[PDB]
């Protein structure tokens, strides 16, 4: 649970970065 | 979604491009 | 956009904290 | 958005978990 609770915290860091302009939604309950 | 499929294994840029809106 | 593309960054981890499991939505635009 | 309201001034974190859904 904190490993992909630490683990979560990179992706949306990652989905900054590489999405850019396009944005996105961040949803764990899927 | 992605928490099952990418903190299992590790996802390249590409993978992770899909997940943009 | 330098000021704000680094001010954005933690944007997203802030709102990936407050959020958590109801997640979020970023979009960058105006 | 969240960038004009957030990065030009200070968001408490109740005006944060408006993007929140
Ligand atoms: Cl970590
Ligand atoms: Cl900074
Ligand atoms: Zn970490
Ligand atoms: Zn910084």
């Amino acid at each position: 649970f904190v490993n992909q609770h630490l683990c979560g915290s990179h992706l949306v860091e990652a989905l900054y970065l590489v999405c850019g302009e396009r944005g996105f939604f961040y949803t764990p309950k899927t | 979604g992605i928490v099952e499929q990418c903190c299992t294994s590790i996802c390249s840029l590409y993978q992770l491009e899909n997940y943009c809106g």
